[PDB]
């Protein structure tokens, strides 16, 4: 590095412990050597004398390359080299007939070393966070591999010999540039954890269904356009995440055959309708995430058999109404309907006794329906950026309500029943048309945060507000407060609280 | 907020079954965010300069593998640690049962009768899915004679920094 | 097709008087943000770039100066570009700047790179004008989409294993690059930690080691810290931004650290020039300076 400045050239001008450890290991005849985290740049050639070593740990060092003397350690079974500057490996490692695990994570390998392809005794190989761009056909020699992780590389395709590794249990090729998965992957019937996330896959091979023991399949953030029907044979899958793909439809028998499916994610896809099938397809999932899609209608009776479903996310969709059986979702706990074209909430919402978190922000709601107070277990209610005009008096029955958000709404006055929310700790009233606050606001002992900024008609605050001893954070920005002295207003929230407390009757 | 010089280094190792929330707790402690997605961990190391009880220290938290497939060098990483967090999920009985196995493994690798460690009960926010009660956790902690704490990695965090600070205090005491 | 049309509509204002806005529909900007977020998540958080490369400092919404920088250095894909952050706020045309940068990133993912700055945060945008501009010209949904896109931006880059590029500077907690590699995305910028120091720290000649920062967050570091970091990590130069410099560039720790600022006449109150550093295959860095008006 040099700098061509001022019409000239300028430049940025600014192992005894290892030897002792090697001598100690030789004297003690130890079968394990740990030289990790020692800032070693060049490994001493004297290590060749330690022929009895079976485990060598050189990770977290500055090794540019390993000396050829390492090949004399024929008894090595574990070789840890993660977090180094290795660019290649010596060919002398062929003598390591007993090597079973090789760790090469976080290195500077531009390609898999040729000597690694000859270490047929390896059962676990780590190649994460390297610069590898291709996998040679010599991978077939490593038939004994059971764990292969080559994620965080620049691999664009996998050789057809990957299907000859019948002993593979976990295959990690995530965060690569793969565009197609060879059909030979179905020959590795012992694979239980296959990771394909953050790739450029366009489709999955029809032989993926031969992985009867597969339990984890990562397909999020790809270019998949459809799911093959053979995936239904993988009944051992626990979660099916398809976030950020081009999938728009699913096989009818896919979700039904996934008896062990506990969660389903279809976010950031091209779905315009719910997957075709009966209610039985959702009978096993605990959570259903279908946000950022273009779904406009929820089918009637879709969740009739979904007794276990508790979380539903429909954020950022094209919903304009709700199904007539909306009140039958008695098992619902958290419901997210934010960023939709909903204009009203049906009166059947009173039947959601188990509901605890309800989000209805960024909608076209104008009034909360009567019967909303039946939600005894409701804890969080979000109504930010709506067209609400007034709040129903039934809101006083939300004893378990803890957080209430009403930012960016056309509310003018608050009901006098808001003082019964003894568990309320957060109250966001910013950007509203509040002329004044009710005197009952002072009974909220647990209220900790109150937001009142950007209210143009809030000319005065009730004296009962000082009774909130737990009130720590308050926003009063841009408020006129014409009924209070300007000095106290300019002093800050603490000055306003002190003035209210001193003048309190 | 400026750390002083010649700070002592504490090596903290987090152990437990797969999916209990070790990585989520570590990320919440360091990056102050909650990762909703699940990705099995082979080995991850984190470093932070923090002041505990008005004493600056360097915390080197090491995250191990909860899955048997990914637990290849777990014993080696545990051998180099100074303190251990035994994390189990209150929604998983198997994780709570494997606490005994993890404690025995720690004792065997350290070759000591007792060692600084803390039993951590994670995912306590999932009250509807909770299967292990607080009484069972304290009973397990009392038997092994180790501190007990309940944590929640999901926002808002619950005692995420408290567990690591208590482990550092236990290391200092012994 | 559509991306080329967007780029052409953004570049057609080149050569005209400053202040002329570019009217793009909300759907196009949303698509640009989504595709840019996908590409950002498709690449490592710690970039490993190769020369030749152009490195630029803060822009802060000065679109016409972004255009001047492109004219001086060559519009893509003629030359590779690396931006160190702070593309929005404190500018009248932040939307045009960010849209052009995202379009160039989408069209040339492997030759165009954008690093995350301290202003690429929801809290900072809500205060320093980007939220106001988005609300004035569009809805808050676009601002939230921009926040989601910003949360996935990479943090630091390394050029030819000798130059370390970041917005703010060094961190006391930074002891290895794997720590940067382990930062999860998407994420908001915390008030403390490795990410906060990497986005907020500033060098200071009056500090021996680490010291308090006048910004009220992160820390300041001296020349000895830079020298020790370079020696430990076997690097040669630290390239940074975040701080305004009169000449557009300024060396620190005996040319071991360089601060780059690319927006001339910053905020309309400074007479500083904008500089861009060009790196060739031989790592012979050179600075192209945009003279102030
Ligand atoms: N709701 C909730 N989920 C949690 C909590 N802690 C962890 N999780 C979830 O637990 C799952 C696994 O989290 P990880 O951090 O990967 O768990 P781990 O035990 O470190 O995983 P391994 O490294 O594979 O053993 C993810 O779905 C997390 O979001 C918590 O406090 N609350
Ligand atoms: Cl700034
Ligand atoms: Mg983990
Ligand atoms: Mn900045
Ligand atoms: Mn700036």
């Amino acid at each position: 590095v040099a700098f061509s400045v001022d019409n000239t050239i300028k430049r940025p001008n600014p192992n005894a412990e290892v030897i002792k450890e090697l001598n100690k290991c030789r004297e003690e005849n130890s079968m394990r050597l740990d030289l990790s985290k020692r800032s070693i740049h060049i490994l001493p050639s004297s290590i060749k004398e330690l022929t009895q070593l079976t485990e060598l740990y050189l990770y977290s060092n500055k090794l540019q390359s390993l000396p050829a003397e390492v090949g004399c350690l024929v008894n090595l079974m574990t070789l840890a080299l993660s977090e180094n500057s290795l660019t290649s490996l010596p060919d002398s490692l062929d003598n390591l007939k007993k090597l079973r695990m090789l760790d090469l994570r976080h290195n500077k390998l531009r390609e898999i070393p040729s000597v690694v392809y000859r270490l047929d005794s390896l059962t676990t190989l780590y190649l994460r966070f390297n610069r590898i761009t291709t996998v040679e056909k010599d991978i077939k020699n490593l038939s004994k591999l059971s764990m292969l992780s080559i994620r965080e590389n620049k691999i664009k395709q996998l050789p057809a010999e990957i299907g000859e590794l019948c002993n593979l249990i976990t295959l990690d090729v995530a965060h690569n540039q793969l565009e197609h998965l060879p059909k030979e992957i179905g020959n590795c019937t012992q694979i239980t954890n296959l990771d394909l996330q953050h790739n450029e896959l366009l489709d999955l091979p029809d032989t993926i269904g031969n992985l009867s023991s597969l339990s984890r399949l990562g397909l999020r953030y790809n270019r998949l356009s459809a799911i093959p029907r053979s995936l239904a044979k993988c009944s051992a899958l626990e979660e099916l995440n398809l976030e950020n793909n081009n999938i728009s439809t699913l096989p009818e028998s896919l979700l039904s055959s996934l008896v062990k499916l506990n969660s389903l994610t279809l976010a950031r896809n091209c779905f315009q309708l719910y997957p075709v099938g009966g209610p039985s397809q959702f009978s096993t999932i605990y959570s259903l995430n279908m946000e950022h899609n273009r779904i406009n209608k929820i089918p009637f009776g879709i969740f009739s058999r979904a007794k276990v479903l508790s979380k539903l996310n429909m954020k950022d969709n094209q919903l304009t109404s709700l199904p007539l059986d909306f009140g039958t979702w008695t098992s619902m706990v958290e419901l997210n309907l934010a960023t939709n074209q909903l204009t009203k909430i049906p009166e059947d919402v009173s039947g959601l006794v188990s509901l605890e978190v309800l989000i209805l922000s960024n909608n076209l709601l104008k009034k909360l329906p009567h019967g909303l107070g039946n939600l005894r277990k409701l804890r969080e209610l979000d109504l930010e950026e709506n067209k609400l005009e007034s709040l129903p008096n039934e809101i006083a029955y939300l004893k378990d309500l803890q957080k209430l958000v009403l930012t960016n709404n056309q509310l003018t006055t608050l009901p006098r029943g808001i003082g019964h929310l003894t568990n309320l700790t957060h109250l966001g009233l910013g950007e509203n048309l509040l002329t004044h606050l009710p005197e009952e606001i002072g009974t909220l002992e647990n209220l900790e945060e109150l937001y009142l900024n950007d209210n143009p008609n809030l000319h005065s605050l009730p004296f009962e507000l000082a009774l909130c001893s737990k009130l720590s954070i308050m926003s009063i920005e841009n408020c006129p407060l014409s009924h209070l002295p300007p000095q106290i207003v300019a002093g800050g929230p603490s000055f306003i609280i002190q003035f209210l407390k001193m003048q309190g009757p | 907020a400026v750390p002083s010089d010649n700070l002592p280094t504490y090596k903290l190792v987090v152990v437990g079954d797969g999916g209990v929330g070790k990585s989520a707790l570590t990320i919440q402690f360091f990056q102050k965010i909650f990762v909703p997605d699940y990705d099995p961990t082979i080995e991850d190391s984190y470093l932070k300069h923090t002041e505990i009880d008005n004493q600056w220290a360097i915390l080197d938290v090491l995250d191990t593998a909860g899955l048997e497939e990914f637990s290849a060098m777990r014993e080696q990483y545990m051998r180099t640690g100074d303190g251990f967090l035994i994390v189990y999920s209150v929604t998983d009985k198997a994780s709570f049962e494997h606490v005994d196995r993890f404690h025995q493994l720690i004792l065997r690798v350290k070759d000591r009768e007792s060692f600084p460690m803390i039993l951590v009960a994670n995912k306590v926010d999932l009250m509807h899915l909770r299967k292990i009660t607080r009484e069972q956790g304290k009973e397990m902690a009392t038997k092994h004679n180790i501190p007990y704490i309940e944590t929640s990695a999901k926002d808002p965090p619950l005692n995420v920094d408290k567990a690591f600070h208590d482990l550092v205090r236990v290391i200092r005491q012994q | 097709l559509n991306l080329d049309s967007i780029i052409g509509r953004l570049l057609e204002v080149q050569g005209s008087r400053p202040g002329k806005n570019v009217q793009l529909t909300e759907n196009e900007i949303r698509g640009l943000c989504l595709k840019s977020r996908e590409i950002f998540l498709s690449q490592p958080i710690l970039l490993e770039l190769e020369a030749p490369l152009k490195i630029c400092g803060d822009i802060h919404g000065q679109y016409y100066d972004l255009l001047r920088l492109f004219e001086y250095g060559g519009f893509p894909p003629e030359s590779n570009y690396l931006f160190l952050g702070d593309y929005v706020d404190r500018g009248k045309q932040s939307l045009e700047t960010i849209c052009l940068l995202l379009a160039y990133k989408i069209k040339y993912p492997e030759n165009f790179f954008l690093l995350r700055g301290n202003h690429e945060c929801a809290s900072i945008n809500r205060i320093y004008g980007f939220y106001d501009e988005c609300k004035r010209r569009y809805n808050i949904k676009l601002w939230k989409t921009f926040t989601d896109c910003f949360n996935c931006l990479p943090i630091a880059a390394i050029v030819d294993e000798k130059i370390f590029c970041c917005h703010g500077g060094l961190s006391p907690d930074l002891q290895s690059m794997e720590q940067i590699r382990r930062i999860m995305r998407p994420t908001d910028v915390p008030d403390q930690g490795l990410l906060c120091d990497l986005l907020w720290s500033d060098p200071d000649k009056d500090v021996q080691g680490w010291g308090e920062n006048d910004r009220g967050v992160s820390f300041t570091f001296g020349a000895e810290v830079v020298a020790k970091f370079l020696h430990k990590h076997d690097l040669d130069l630290i390239c940074r931004a975040h701080q305004v410099v009169e000449d557009g560039y300024e060396f620190f720790a005996k040319r071991q650290l360089v601060t780059l600022f690319s927006a001339p006449n910053y905020c309309g109150e400074f007479d500083n020039a904008g500089a861009m550093m060009s790196v060739d295959e031989t790592l012979m860095c050179s600075f192209q300076i945009l003279k102030p008006a």
